[PDB]
């Protein structure tokens, strides 16, 4: 291949009848065919049987198909963002999760100890409550990872707003850093102070003109509070009446005032609001890489579920006996997909009926056209077997 | 006919007969054979 | 087609058609004989009470 990339395990789920016959190789089970035949002697071939259930009647098994194909969607969905997420931070191999282990066993080797899991699903529950149980617990889990995620983000744009409070550029930046009483004035009836934000080049300027710039300025207030890189801050003690008075004259020299007053319950505050950001920033991120990789093993298990229960189910519906289906996970070397796809196809088509049969075969993962892939969904074409194509 | 046949392909997976027989604004004629139940 | 795959469709849907029956009917007949127990003894509790 070189239409698509694949560097990890991909797998085809199939289920056919337990009395088939290949008819690309006549003279073969279909079990010895897939170890030995199949992608040139290469497939690895995994156990995927699972038993019977109880069934409502003839009439419910079409029900149970439809919501099967749903809730696969639907689980579907909710793995995807888990894994997007665990990616997106790249804190956890972004190189992994397509063939990264779930209960500390390989992918390939957990489907073959893969028989139907216990967790809370037994063989005793009706298959209606399983279909419902399994979505259930899906999209509690996912809305679980998009909320901490959610959290995430509003955590991070608290911590940038503080950040800039703490030493950025003085358009919003507010004072707490330096908290000294000599560069401020508080418990006064007649002075307050004015913070005055000055361009670097104009700072000799400012130095010569504040005191006779308003009247009424206390001299020798000028000192450098603190520096950016673009503005200079300064501190000014004045009169309560002539404040307006300054921040006015001080715009037309082209100075920005920034305004700020001292109280100590303010700077407090400020210096609180920084530290509460930061720390809900660290713990919700140590909270989502574990609260992620959890949730990520039992969905792997639920979803493989439905897979199963519904290739036993379409198997039932379209081939009613055998009442045992014979169901194998066939794990695909990368690369040698197209040629898997094939071979199945040629052999175990003719069991599904000529009508069943359309030739569109070959495969387009760039948007150039949406031709050219199977699904029974559409009307386009259709799988000729029951074959699902896993690709994680 | 066409958009009939693919849409009721795509609804019973497989699992139908459907012929067609030109009745002789034009029409036609259909039979499907819903081979089972729950979705008649 | 082919009469072969015909066939084959022919047997699976006897055996669909077979199969909603057995499985609906046993369901019914065992639900009745839970229903006679329970029914039973009502109707005789009752009267016995009155009875007393």
């Amino acid at each position: 291949m070189a239409t698509a990339l694949y560097t990890a395990n991909d797998f085809i789920l199939i289920s056919l009848p337990q009395n088939a016959q290949p008819v690309t190789a006549p003279g073969s089970k279909t079990d010895s065919w897939f170890n030995e035949t199949l992608i040139g002697g290469r497939a690895f071939v995994s156990d995927f049987k699972i038993p019977e259930f109880k069934i409502g009647s003839l009439d419910t098994l079409i029900v149970e198909s439809e919501e099967l194909s749903k809730v696969d969607n639907q689980i579907g969905a909710s793995i995807g963002k888990i894994i997007e997420i665990l990616q997106g931070l790249n804190e956890t191999s972004t190189n992994a999760y397509r063939t990264l282990p779930i209960n500390n066993m390989p992918v390939p080797e957990y489907l073959e100890n893969f028989q139907w899991q216990t967790r809370k699903f037994k063989l005793d529950k009706s298959i209606k409550d399983l279909i419902t149980l399994i979505s259930n617990e899906s999209s509690q889990l996912d809305a679980d990872v998009r909320a901490t995620y959610a959290n995430y983000n509003s955590a991070k744009t608290n911590l940038a707003a503080a950040e800039r409070k703490k030493t950025g550029d003085l358009s919003v930046r507010s004072l707490h850093d330096i908290v000294k009483p000599e560069d401020f004035v508080l418990n006064s009836e007649h002075l307050t102070t004015v913070l005055v934000a000055v361009p670097k080049s104009l700072k000799s300027d400012f130095e010569k003109s504040y005191e006779t710039l308003s009247k009424n300025v206390v001299p020798a207030s000028a000192s450098v509070i603190a520096e950016d890189a673009e503005y200079v801050l300064f501190n000014v003690h004045l009169f309560k009446k002539n404040v307006q008075e300054f921040t006015t004259a001080a715009r037309e020299k082209k100075f920005i005032p920034r305004e700020f007053n001292y109280s100590e319950e303010l700077i407090d505050q400020l210096k609180k609001e920084h530290d509460s950001a930061a720390s809900l920033e660290q713990s919700l991120r140590v909270q989502l890489v574990r609260l992620a990789k959890t949730a990520y093993v039992d969905v792997f298990i639920n979803w493989f579920h439905i897979k199963a229960l519904r290739v036993y189910v379409e198997s039932v519906l379209r081939y009613g006996l055998p009442p045992h289906f014979n169901i194998k996970i066939i794990a695909v070397p990368p690369k040698n997909l197209s040629k898997c796809k094939s071979e199945l196809i040629d052999a175990f088509g003719f069991l599904g009926g000529n009508a069943f049969m359309k030739d569109k075969k070959g495969k387009i993962n760039k948007q150039d056209t949406s031709l050219h892939q199977y699904a029974s969904l559409v009307d386009t074409e259709y799988e000729p077997f029951v074959m699902y194509i896993i690709n994680l | 006919v066409d958009i009939l046949n693919r849409i009721l392909w795509r609804l019973l997976r497989g699992n139908l007969i459907f012929q067609n027989f030109p009745i002789e604004v034009e029409k036609d004629c259909f039979i499907i054979f819903t081979h089972g139940e729950t979705l008649l | 087609l082919t009469p072969n795959q015909v066939n084959d469709e022919l047997n699976k849907m006897q055996a669909f058609i077979r199969k909603e029956a057995e499985e609906k009917a046993k369901e019914i007949q065992l639900k009745a004989d839970q229903e006679y127990e329970i029914e039973k003894t009502n109707i005789v509790r009752n009267e016995t009470n009155n009875i007393d």
